[PDB]
């Protein structure tokens, strides 16, 4: 690994900065180099190796879907034939993106999620398990496109199953995941009615957990649940 | 498009 | 050449797309092989090379000064020190940026100033030139800082020799070039006077050219004069 | 920071 020189804390100090600077591409190369070191990380250090990869194929995944609609347009009647041109280029961007998924993924495995006992770390790690089988599965299309998606509805659902037993229903980790198994729910498997269910479900616990909470617990726990209400609203 | 986080 | 491979006409369509998709990186690197096939480039093509790059040492001058910021405040009475991270990082982004300038001034001496005779060719490439100089000084610090400037300067003053004697005063790269060369007086060669005087000149000489203008033509002088006015109002 | 083109 290219940082296989670099120390720790200074890998950590770097993708603080990276981000500072908004350039993702280095800040989640600096977080892999700090995963390979093969301690466990922080709250703060997971943090930062989610914003980094989530910002990287966030990019991709936009740029796929622009591709997408152009090489969608040129397969209607009456469009001019082109070449290859927009598959091929939509291709490349899609294999990066595969690329990145699998970088992420190879992670969780080796060694993230094996060593996460605390709920709050391994429900953390298991929604990005999720999340980056959801991201495959939006561009496959294939003989295992069916089995890409039961990968991320598995890791979505051990993530969930813990995070009901460990965690309060206003846990920002808690709710964002459910956010996206709804996501998931919605886009991917094609079950809209359980996307609702979940998303309604899971705003209207949260609602009957606040009192419990100080103002900056609550800030960051209204700040999902409005997430959550967003969805709903564009779903109903 | 959803949001998610 | 990773692109050598690939049709002229190929690498033009996906400089295209990837323009659409916001990936400038590719979009330089589909440009610089449709440069290096060694035909002339045309109007829209040299602007897809411009645009193409603009972006991607845009991007990491606006990441250069923040890391610059940052350094800069380290080095201040009472800071704590935290190491040499942020000056490696710097520096790091600092030589990825003169390489993409060095790629551009590379692209223009090998062969596209030589080739080019027209007057709309050649005094975009001259200043070209100027402005991938001109981003070398800007973080230029050693011996070479001097000439580096002298070689911003010398592909501009050769762009406004040009530019004054074969095209109108309200031609809009006439006008870019003037732009451009009034912020290198201001910023890199410590002449706010002359910045002010060639934004001025080049300002009401456009002015009175324009009842010579269609209505499209029109548009796009007068929007780069409102950059001149911008400039203007920001200096006095 | 000033326009350039
Ligand atoms: C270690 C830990 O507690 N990590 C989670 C923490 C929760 C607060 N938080 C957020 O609310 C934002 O991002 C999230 C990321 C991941 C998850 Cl599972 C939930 C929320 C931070 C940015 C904000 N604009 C959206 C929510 C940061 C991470
Ligand atoms: C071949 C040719 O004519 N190229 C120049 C052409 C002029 C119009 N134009 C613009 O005005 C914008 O960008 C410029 C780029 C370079 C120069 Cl020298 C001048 C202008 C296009 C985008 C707009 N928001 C700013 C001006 C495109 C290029
Ligand atoms: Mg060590
Ligand atoms: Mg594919
Ligand atoms: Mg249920
Ligand atoms: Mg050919
Ligand atoms: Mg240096
Ligand atoms: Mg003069």
């Amino acid at each position: 690994g290219a940082m296989g020189s670099m120390e720790r804390a200074s890998l950590i100090q770097k993708a603080k900065l990276a981000e500072q600077a908004e350039r993702y591409e280095d800040m989640a190369a600096f977080m892999k180099g700090a995963v390979e070191k093969g301690e466990e990380l922080s709250c703060e250090e997971r943090n930062l190796l989610s914003v980094a990869y989530k910002n990287v194929v966030g990019g991709q995944r936009a740029a796929w879907r622009v591709l997408s609609s152009i090489e969608q347009k040129s397969n209607e009647e009456g469009s001019e034939e082109k070449g290859p041109e927009v598959r091929e280029y939509r291709e490349k961007v899609e294999t990066e993106l595969q690329g990145v998924c699998d970088t992420v993924l190879g992670l969780l495995d080796s060694h993230l999620i094996k060593e996460a006992g605390d709920a709050e770390s391994r429900v953390f790690y298991l929604k990005m398990k999720g999340d980056y089988y959801r991201y495959l599965a939006e561009v496959a299309t294939g003989d295992d496109k069916k089995r890409i998606i039961d990968s991320a509805r598995s890791a979505y659902q051990e993530a969930m199953d813990i995070s009901k037993k460990e965690m309060p229903p206003t846990n920002p980790i808690r709710l964002g995941l459910a956010l996206n198994f709804s996501v998931f729910h919605y886009e991917i498997a094609n079950s809209p009615e359980e996307a609702i269910s979940l998303a309604k479900t899971t705003f209207d616990e949260a609602m009957a957990d606040l009192h419990t909470l100080s103002e900056d617990s609550y800030k960051d726990s209204t700040l999902i649940m409005q997430l959550l209400r967003d969805n709903l609203t564009l779903w109903t | 498009f959803p949001a998610t986080v």
